[PDB]
């Protein structure tokens, strides 16, 4: 896909189609976006989103499966 | 500016910590090559493989 | 003699052993304190320390292959010089020598740093922590009030005194359980005053 | 003349540690 | 006793280790550079996120899944290796490298 | 004058000024033609200079051109820019996402010589941003602007430093050419002249004489004074042309013996070939000026020479000798002097012209270093530049320039004044400049020679004191990046027109005279002894034959929002930055009522703001409505300007605009035709006109605060209008698609009284705190099941509800209607992030009134909190029972010195109500420097004080003696401007009179319920387990180590151990405190705290057996 991928972005002048990479591996779109997903590196979380050095990634994170201490009194 | 949200891979439940009736164990022994006894606690209904890493 | 007595009289007065300085086994941080978090959107976050102990991991195990299939001096020699500096670089990276780093060349945060400088957990965790049951806004001058009174806005003070509320109102019945009496308090309907 | 002294001493120094990594 | 960490404490004294110690606090032995599934997003075996090891990643769940239950505490399933428990112990279960 | 419709406003100024106002935005038009070849551009060039008239792009691309391979058998040429129209108009562009763009062409040719083989084509090169009418880019939608930049200028920079020790004046050159390198020519304590080149060591100047070709004797030909350098010759102990040389090169380079040609090539690679250095056209311009090597001839040939060298080391000696003035060899003389950097000849401006073509010379050497090496991988004789050409970071450079860079500032426009100013900014930090942090105290002083090129009155009062810093009034950008000044060219005693602009190094050289000088009504003078700036910041008296520069006016040392203030010269500077300060946080009003009492300067900043709709060709309207008006010109052709209703600026604030004329009207081209935001018949006005009184009242002023009549409230006199926009989208998760319907989780019809059939709410529809604005919900899969759920299940006999609810929720304290509802989808062809299916926007605008809380300020920076809106009747009036509207304080005043307050109030009174001189006995007195028509005026006519020549105090107090009755005879406020005030809430009259008027104050934008809030318990932060911070979420305080200090020091142990353990880190006892404070019992004991058990693990992992202690 990497190899390729660059090749038809030179010979095009511009990154394709999901559909063209696709059809060029005659294999899905969506397929394609299952190779992007799983060929992107992950994330550290040391580097300073600030503009100085003062907060790391991870003081900007809000917690999605916490409880909510309503309901569990509730409970 | 930037906030986002996220959650680590894993769910929380909510239940009472009682300590009376809970299931049935047995207790298992193993031991490995230089005389480590590391004490399994299976449940009483629980086979018993002859080998546990410890 | 008297600089080295220092430590030797340490030493002798101690029951502790002088076997601390070499390490036989590396321990592990619990996962918790290096999370493995993702975002909504498949993008994966970690702290750093999971490349460290993997290169370890990788060393560790390249040698004790090597150990078992028997190999020259030069191979098995080499190996364990850069296993010992991945045991520094892990312990304190930047020391002896060179940073590792990695994408974008920053240098990979070691455990050591996680204390140092201003970063750490005797400072920037020790100079102070943002508390709930707080608010803040402008000042104006109340000049009818006695000396220990205070004015306050119903739109704060509502937000600030909302499970006192909550367990008065329910006490009052005008909401029969607890969720009833927070979506009361949200939509504001005009028995919240009276009580609060 | 006046100063190569110190940045010699300091330079000889610091090239010697750190080409010895492995 | 620093075990259960009763709210009394008289002094905190700092020490030395040793590798008795150190295998004393572990709960295993980390020996694969794994971390996650590329697809299922599930810890690994025998890792850095081995669930054997740092137990489980939700509360009073087993791996494989059969027990499933707060009755079921404490015991160790022989079919996926975890001890069921709460997943707060990911906070403070320690690892060794050998 | 000059601006056919304006309102007609009498001024006080006695003199009358030759120049007009420049256009104020020509420090950035300007500039982006220079870097595009406008044609406009290209004519003034060639009346200013024609010799090379050459645009930035061009110079670029003859920088870069030829290409070539390392055997020189095959050529790529770049020449001939070209840009076409644009793509896409300005609203259109800024409505539907995109940037402002147009397409760029040029034409670039591939030769092989092999045997001659040209090849040419017209390469598209990308898409180009370009800048509007106004000024500003428009990058996604949004609006930015690129702020200048403050850089020293390459060239050479002599000084000297004194020795604590031997006392000797240390004569340092340093030349910091741009991409060069360095080197010096250093006197030390011993007679050593260094070359100590690029942070090496202090060779003799004859070793690089030597190595150009320079031995001894032609040493000691050349100079037969420097006896110094002889001393060095003496001592220099190594003697030899090539042998100086290897010296040389042995000293640069360690770990190579001494070869002679790289001896020679790195040399001459530091020296005459360009490509590691290139000083450019303005160090260049700036060395050949400072030592007067050429004459007249343009600039070429932008490497070094021997010549130069030669000369700097000449230079040097001689003013370490002592020379005051020295000839060069075939050159004038010049003087000799030290070298200051922050001398405003010596600190050039590097503008979005030169900011642009830095970004695109980084961009398209990365792309030439491309194609340089691929055209070997390429075949021979088989290739085009098609193929050759990769613009792919070329427009990767542009983007990255225009996003994440703190040069493009984000527009910043609460109103048409604010949007002016941010324009013409002067920054000093950024990349290419010094940070804050090495930011030294003898960058943010004043240095004298900013009168007329920098406003030292503005400055952010924060910690970037004289970092930023905004243009003058009538200065002007030269083509090199200096700042001009115009000035009057007084000839022997006799002021002509011949209007001159001059640079820093000129007025250093010349003398300067004063700008209110006596000149005797021809262009003589009146007193022989007039003041005078010299050259070294010196304040003189001189016969009047030396004086040869007069100002053009005054209030050139100032900038454009500190023109606006009123009796500015009775003001301390500290209040007076204050004031200028706060004037560009005003907020648009509903009425906008133009001020009773300004400076003339008010229509200029208001038409060249270019927030005000300008007829283009004059002609006579044809047809007006609320949104368009199509004026008919004198040629058949018609023109219809649409307007913009209600749309929301960047800050959250109405731009709506509204017609001013009729529909048989006829105008000039020219002619303001309709307001704007802050505008009233053209002119700015960003507050009223209210009647103030400046007495103490009963402690509800105290420390300044403000109080206010309900006057204000009930007419809606101070009104503003806010809009918010609020955004939510639909992305693909792990376990399914969202969706946008109006079926959610369990929650009634009731709240599903305004939601349409697909979502989003109806146009129009109010809400209210808290309401469903957009209604999503999300598949959150399955989950097991409590087997007390599944009983409550069985009994009730509900849905399952597999999927979990995250809907769109209009934030605390935010109501009033909903203006448009505008809805992105993937679907829709549209540009989406990637997963995203669809995105929508909604617009909440409520109507703010007046509030105490609210900010207000007059112009003199006489701000203030609202204390307590009084009902209309408790509150003082006149004897003709007209109430007041404003109570200031009287604390205030003296002791901040600001009593330009004071004089604008007492002749707001004086404008308000009208004056008639009485001249019976012809003009009294204080009325001779009065002009005509300042004699008599109507009520609630308008006058205007300029800046630095305005209405003497005794015109005011002339003015206040005659001020003609209101309906009766009835002169309300006497001879010393008091008046005798009622009380209304008690009744009887206050004993001593008070002075009234007519103020102008503003509203500012730091109302209150953007600042307000609370937080009783909500969302948590991820690694650590504190609470959130900031409004837009919940937020909690920070509880810094003061306060800790605080409640160790009261001796309150319980408060501070539960601030610290039970309110922010323990997990598990802070859902044990909310049900204990829910059901009803005690608090329970706190536990250990989640910090200490994460020092304790850490402490634990580094090896290291921490254990603690019970007996
Ligand atoms: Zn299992």
């Amino acid at each position: 896909l990497g190899r390729i991928q660059r090749e038809l972005l030179q010979d095009l002048g511009r990154e394709p189609t999901p559909e063209e990479l696709a059809k060029e591996m005659d294999i899905t779109p969506e397929k394609v976006l299952e190779i992007q997903q799983y060929a992107r590196e992950p994330i550290s979380l040391d580097q300073t989103i600030g503009d100085e050095g003062d907060s790391q990634l991870g003081d900007f994170i809000e917690d999605s499966e916490a409880v909510v201490a309503v309901d569990a009194v509730s409970f | 500016d930037r906030v986002l949200r996220g959650s680590r891979l894993g769910a929380v439940s909510y239940e009472t910590d009682r300590n009376h009736d809970l299931a049935p164990r047995q207790i298992a022994r193993y031991r490995t090559d230089n005389g480590e006894e590391f004490e399994v606690p299976f449940a009483d209904d629980a086979e018993i493989p002859g080998t546990w890493l410890c | 003699a008297l600089k080295r007595l220092k430590v030797v009289a340490a030493f002798q007065q101690s029951g502790n052993s002088p076997m601390g300085m070499v390490l036989d086994a590396v321990p592990v941080i619990p996962p918790e304190l290096r999370p493995m978090v993702q975002l909504d959107g498949g993008r994966f976050a970690t702290s750093d320390l999971n490349d460290l102990y993997r290169r370890v991991i990788n060393r560790n195990n390249r040698l004790k292959r090597l150990i078992d299939l028997g190999a020259p001096e030069i191979i098995v020699n080499n190996e364990k010089r850069m296993l010992q500096e991945s045991v520094d670089a892990l312990f304190d990276n930047g020391r002896r020598g060179r940073p590792v780093t990695g994408p974008g060349n920053r240098p990979l945060k070691s455990l050591s740093d996680l204390l140092k400088g201003k970063q750490g957990r005797f400072r920037q965790n020790l100079l102070g922590k943002r508390v709930d049951y707080s608010g803040r806004s402008v000042i104006v001058v109340g000049p009818q009030l006695k000396l220990h009174q205070c004015g306050l806005p119903k739109l704060m003070a509502l937000e600030l005194f909302k499970p006192f509320v909550m367990k008065r109102l329910v006490d009052l019945n005008h909401a029969q359980n607890i969720k009833s009496a927070k979506r009361m308090v949200e939509r504001q309907r005009p028995q919240v005053w009276d009580v609060l | 003349e006046d100063e190569s002294e110190a940045l010699r001493q300091a330079r000889k120094d610091a090239e010697l540690t750190a080409s010895a990594d492995s | 006793g620093a075990m259960l960490d009763v709210n009394f404490f008289d002094e905190l004294r700092i020490g030395l280790a040793t590798a008795e110690d150190i295998r004393q606090w572990s709960y295993g032995e980390v020996k694969k550079p794994e971390t996650i599934n590329y697809r299922t997003l599930k810890p690994e075996k025998d890792g850095l996120f081995c669930e054997k090891i740092f137990g489980p990643t939700r509360d009073w769940e087993c791996y494989c899944g059969k027990y499933k239950r707060v009755r079921f505490k404490g015991i160790i399933c022989e079919r996926c290796g975890v001890e069921v428990t709460r997943a707060k112990v990911r906070r403070e279960r320690m690892g060794h490298i050998e | 004058n000059s601006v056919p419709g304006a309102p007609n406003r009498v001024s006080f100024a006695k003199l009358r000024e030759p120049l007009e106002v420049p256009g104020l935005l020509d420090v950035q038009t300007d500039s982006f033609e220079w870097l595009i070849g406008s044609p406009r551009w290209r004519e003034s060039a060639a009346e200013r200079g024609d010799v090379n008239p050459v645009g930035g792009l061009e110079e670029v691309l003859y920088e870069l051109s030829p290409i070539e391979d390392f055997s020189g058998s095959m050529s790529l040429s770049f020449s001939d820019p070209r840009f076409d129209d644009v793509k896409a108009p300005v609203d259109e562009c800024k409505d539907k996402d995109m940037t402002y763009a147009a397409p760029l062409f040029v034409t670039a040719e591939f030769i092989n010589n092999n045997t001659g083989e040209i090849k040419s084509q017209t390469v598209f090169m990308g898409d180009f941003p370009m800048m509007t009418e106004k000024g500003t880019f428009i990058i996604n939608g949004t609006e930015r602007v690129v702020v200048s930049q403050l850089v020293r200028s390459p060239g050479v920079y002599f000084d000297e430093t004194i020795d604590k020790s031997t006392d000797k004046t240390l004569h340092s050159v340093k030349v910091i050419p741009s991409r060069g390198a360095w080197l010096e020519f250093d006197v030390d304590k011993r007679d050593t002249v260094g070359v100590r080149i690029d942070r090496k060591r202090r060779q003799p100047v004859t070793v690089l004489l030597k190595a150009l070709g320079w031995t001894s004797e032609q040493i000691v030909e050349r100079f037969g004074f420097s006896e110094i350098m002889r001393s060095t010759l003496e001592k220099d102990n190594t003697v030899g042309t090539d042998e100086a040389l290897l010296d040389i090169y042995r000293k640069l380079r360690p770990g190579e013996p001494p070869t002679k040609e790289s001896a020679q090539t790195l040399l001459e690679n530091l020296f005459f070939k360009e490509k590691r250095y290139d000083l450019a056209r303005v160090g260049r311009y700036k060395v050949n000026k400072k030592l007067g090597l050429h004459v007249g001839e343009p600039i070429t040939s932008s490497t070094l020479t021997e010549e130069d060298v030669v000369a700097t080391i000449e230079y040097l000696v001689r003013l370490h000798e002592g020379q005051t003035t020295m000839t060069v060899p075939g050159g004038v003389e010049v003087p000799v002097e030290t070298d200051d950097i922050d001398h405003f000849g010596n600190r050039r401006l590097r503008t979005v012209g030169e900011l642009i073509q830095n970004q695109i010379r980084v961009g398209m050497s990365r792309m030439e270093r491309v194609v340089r090496e691929r055209m070997t991988t390429q075949d021979v004789e088989a290739i085009t530049p098609q193929t050759l050409i990769n613009i792919r970071p070329v427009v990767a450079a542009i983007k990255e320039f225009f996003g994440t860079s703190q040069l493009s500032q984000f527009m910043d426009q609460n109103n048409p004044l604010s949007g002016l100013t941010h324009k013409r900014r002067l920054s000093a930090l950024g990349p290419g400049g010094l940070s804050r942090e090495r930011a030294g105290l003898e960058v943010r002083d004043v240095h004298p020679s900013h009168y007329g090129r920098m406003c030292p009155i503005e400055t952010p009062e924060g910690p970037n004191i004289g970092l930023i810093g905004s243009l003058s009034v009538y200065a002007r950008v030269n083509p090199f990046g200096f700042i001009e000044t115009p000035y009057r060219k007084v000839v022997d005693g006799v002021v002509s027109d011949e209007i001159v602009y001059l640079t820093a190094d000129e007025e250093d050289r010349h003398v300067v005279a004063q700008a209110n000088s006596p000149i005797d009504a021809d262009g003589r003078f009146v007193e022989p002894r007039v003041l005078v700036r010299r050259k070294a910041g010196e304040v003189e008296y001189v016969p009047s034959s030396e004086v040869d520069y007069m100002d053009v006016s005054p209030r050139q040392m100032v900038s454009v929002a500190t023109a606006m203030i009123p009796f500015l010269e009775h003001d301390d500077a500290n209040r007076a930055l204050m004031g200028a300060n706060m004037q560009r946080q005003a907020v648009p009003l509903v009425r906008s009522e133009a001020p009773l009492v300004g400076t003339g300067m008010e229509l200029r900043a208001a038409i060249d703001a270019g927030d005000v709709v300008v007829a283009e060709e004059s002609g006579v309207i044809e047809e007006v409505s609320a949104d368009y008006i199509t004026v008919m010109h004198d040629n058949g052709t018609r023109r219809t300007y649409r307007m913009r209703k209600f749309a929301r600026s960047n800050h959250g604030t109405c731009a709506n605009q509204c017609p001013i004329v009729d529909a048989g009207d006829r105008v000039e081209a020219g002619q303001v035709i309709a307001d704007g935001p802050c505008t009233d018949d053209g002119e700015m006005a960003l507050g009223k006109n209210l009647l103030v009184a400046i007495m103490p009242w009963e402690g509800h002023n105290y420390e300044d605060a403000i109080i206010l009549s309900n006057r204000l409230v009930e007419e809606d006199v101070l009104t503003s209008i806010h809009i918010e926009e609020h955004e939510i989208d639909a992305r693909d998760t792990k376990l399914g698609a969202e969706e946008i319907t109006r079926d959610i989780p369990n929650i009634s019809d009731e709240v599903l009284a305004d939601l349409d059939e697909r979502g989003i709410v109806r146009i129009g529809a109010e809400v209210r705190d808290g309401d469903i604005l957009v209604g999503k919900v999300t598949p959150k899969g399955e989950t097991e099941l409590t087997p007390e759920e599944r009983l409550l299940r069985a009994i009730f006999g509900e849905k399952a509800r597999e999927v979990r609810d995250t809907s769109l929720k209009v934030p605390h304290g935010e109501s009033g209607k909903v203006i448009g509802i505008r809805v992105f989808s993937r679907e829709d062809e549209d540009e989406l992030p990637a997963g995203v299916n669809e995105l929508v926007r909604v617009y909440v605008a409520q109507k703010r009134k007046i509030s105490d809380g609210d900010k207000l300020a007059g112009r003199h920076g006489n701000k203030g909190v609202i204390g307590k809106i009084l009902p209309v009747e408790d509150m003082p009036f006149l004897a003709d029972g007209t109430p007041v509207d404003i109570i200031l304080n009287t604390h205030g005043v003296p002791r901040r010195m600001n009593i330009g307050q004071i004089l604008e109030t007492h002749l707001g009174w004086c404008a308000h109500s009208g004056w008639k001189v009485d001249a019976a006995k012809g003009v009294p007195d204080w009325a001779a420097r009065l002009p005509d028509e300042l004699l008599e005026a109507q009520p609630n006519a308008i006058v205007s004080t300029p800046v630095f020549d305005g209405a003497q105090e005794a015109e005011l107090q002339g003015l206040l003696s005659c001020t003609l009755p209101n309906r009766d005879g009835d002169v309300l406020v006497d001879a010393d401007g008091k008046a005798m005030l009622f009380d209304g809430r008690s009744g009887e009259p206050f004993p001593y009179p008070v002075t009234v008027g007519y103020m102008y104050i503003m509203k500012l934008h730091h109302l209150v319920d953007d600042k307000i809030h609370a937080r009783s318990t909500g969302p948590y932060s991820m690694i650590t387990q504190q609470p959130l911070g900031g409004k837009a979420q919940f937020g909690g305080q920070r509880f810094g180590e003061m306060e800790c200090w605080a409640m160790q020091a009261y001796g309150a142990a319980y408060t501070l151990q539960e601030l610290l353990t039970i309110k922010s880190d323990d997990t598990v006892g802070r859902v044990k405190v909310y049900e204990a404070i829910v059901k009803g019992e005690n608090i329970p004991e706190p536990g250990i705290p989640e910090s200490f058990k994460v020092l304790l693990k850490e402490l634990q992992s580094l090896c290291l057996n921490v254990e603690v202690l019970s007996s």
